[PDB]
Order: structure tokens, then C-alpha cells, then sequence
């Protein structure tokens, strides 16, 4: 695992989700299809930044962006179901 | 509409500086690519790569954005379906983050998202 990294992920997962929360479903009239594209564009950005901050060896590093990329997924999916059903209200 | 946010915005843009126009166009382009159906609303304009209209409208959205920055009085600063403005902003972010991967920390990013989501609104709240 390796702490520096593990923590970097925690920091990420939070900052990411802060962003998800600052999203006001009304103010931003967008499409289901489009929203998916947007959260997609968002995580890519995160995996990009944090990759620049991640630390050390490959077998350890790139592995991290795996969790980071997954835990982001795990967060976005819910947020998407929301907007999913929100648009349908 | 945080003050910290305000510091991030001025900073980020100031870094942009001389590339606002270029970035304006680049953004529009990403929109037409990431949101294909966006093109549809436009059959009387050149949406081709390098179109002059796009190059022109990029400079517009830039210059505008710059102002909207000085007066962070935006609804005192200043048809077409709204979603274009929402999506333009999104891409605008992407564009900035891709040209300034250094300056855009998960925070500065979120601080810009908000900023562009408002400028987005003062436009289509119209
Ligand atoms: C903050 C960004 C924007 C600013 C400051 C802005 C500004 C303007 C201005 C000043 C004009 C009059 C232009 C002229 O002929 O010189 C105009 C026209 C127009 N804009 Fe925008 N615009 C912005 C964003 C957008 C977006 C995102 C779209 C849609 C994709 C759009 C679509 C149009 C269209 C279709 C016209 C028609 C002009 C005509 O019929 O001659 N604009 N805009
Ligand atoms: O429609 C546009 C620009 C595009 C609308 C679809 C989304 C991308 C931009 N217009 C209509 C006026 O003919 C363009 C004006 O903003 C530009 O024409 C003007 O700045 C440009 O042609 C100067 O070369």
C-alpha cells in the first residue's frame, strides 16, 4: 500500500466528493448522457492531478491510481443515480 | 461563493493570461466533440476545426470571462438553449486543467467549477 499514497487517496476521495456536492441539480440543466460524460471528465482530471502527487515505485504507484480510480468510481455511481432519477422527477 | 474561491480564480486566470482566446475556442471544440448533439443546434454557422466564427466566439467568451473576473457585479458586469452555456463552462474547465495541470489542484478546480457555473447562470438565468 504505502501511507503517503493511501492518505493521498483519502484526501482525493474527499476533495472529489466536495465537488460532487457543490453541484446544484437545478442550476445545471444537462442530460443523463452528458452528465455521465462530465463525471467521466472529472475523474480523469483527478487521476491526472493525483498521479502527479502520488509517490514512489511503479508496482506501488500505478497500483494506487487503481484504488483512487475505483474509489472515485464508487462515489460517482451513486451521484449519477441521483441525477438519473432527479431528471426523471 | 467563497473568498478562498475568489483567490483561486484570479490566480488561475492570471496564469492563463495571453491564451484566453485560444482556450475559448479550444473549449467550444471539446464541447462539439464531447457533446456531439450540441452541433445540431447550429446549422447556419461554421463549426469546423479552425472556423473563424469559433475563433471569434472564443475570444468573446474569454474577454467576457476576464471581465467577469475583475468584477467578482457579474450580474452588473453582464436566444440559444441554456445547456450550451452549462456545457461550455464544463469544457472550459477541462481546457484550463489540461493546459495548467500544475496550477489546478482538486481545490482550485472546484473553485473554478463554481465560478463558471455562476457565470453560466447569470447568462442563462437571463
Ligand atoms: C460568455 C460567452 C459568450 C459571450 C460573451 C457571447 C457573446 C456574443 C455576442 C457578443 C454576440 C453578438 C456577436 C456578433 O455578431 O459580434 C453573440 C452572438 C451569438 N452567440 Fe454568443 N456569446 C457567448 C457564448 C455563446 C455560446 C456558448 C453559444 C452557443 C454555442 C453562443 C451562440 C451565439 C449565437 C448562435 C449567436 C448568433 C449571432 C448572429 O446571429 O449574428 N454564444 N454572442
Ligand atoms: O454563431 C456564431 C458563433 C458560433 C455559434 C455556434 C457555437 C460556436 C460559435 N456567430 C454568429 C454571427 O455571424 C458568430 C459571431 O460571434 C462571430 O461571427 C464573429 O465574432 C466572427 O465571425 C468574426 O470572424
Amino acid at each position: 500500500l504505502l501511507k503517503a499514497n493511501k492518505d493521498l487517496i483519502s484526501a482525493g476521495l474527499k476533495e472529489f466528493s466536495v465537488l460532487l456536492n457543490q453541484q446544484v441539480f437545478n442550476d445545471a440543466l444537462v442530460s443523463e448522457e452528458d452528465m455521465v460524460t462530465v463525471v467521466e471528465d472529472w475523474m480523469n482530471f483527478y487521476i491526472n492531478y493525483y498521479r502527479q502527487q502520488v509517490t514512489g515505485e511503479p508496482q506501488e504507484r500505478d497500483k494506487a491510481l487503481q484504488e483512487l480510480r475505483q474509489e472515485l468510481n464508487t462515489l460517482a455511481n451513486p451521484f449519477l443515480a441521483k441525477y438519473r432519477d432527479f431528471l426523471k422527477s | 461563493l467563497s473568498p478562498a474561491d475568489k483567490t483561486n480564480v484570479k490566480a488561475a486566470w492570471g496564469k492563463v493570461g495571453a491564451h484566453a482566446g485560444e482556450y475559448g475556442a479550444e473549449a467550444l471544440e471539446r464541447m462539439f466533440l464531447s457533446f456531439p448533439t450540441t452541433k445540431t443546434y447550429f446549422p447556419h454557422f461554421d463549426l469546423s476545426h479552425g472556423s473563424a466564427q469559433v475563433k471569434g466566439h472564443g475570444k468573446k467568451v474569454a474577454d467576457a470571462l476576464t471581465n467577469a473576473v475583475a468584477h467578482v457585479d457579474m450580474p452588473n458586469a453582464l436566444r440559444v438553449d441554456p445547456v450550451n452555456f452549462k456545457l461550455l463552462s464544463h469544457c472550459l474547465l477541462v481546457t484550463l486543467a489540461a493546459h495548467l495541470p500544475a496550477e489546478f489542484t482538486p481545490a482550485v478546480h472546484a473553485s473554478l467549477d463554481k465560478f463558471l457555473a455562476s457565470v453560466s447562470t447569470v447568462l442563462t438565468s437571463k
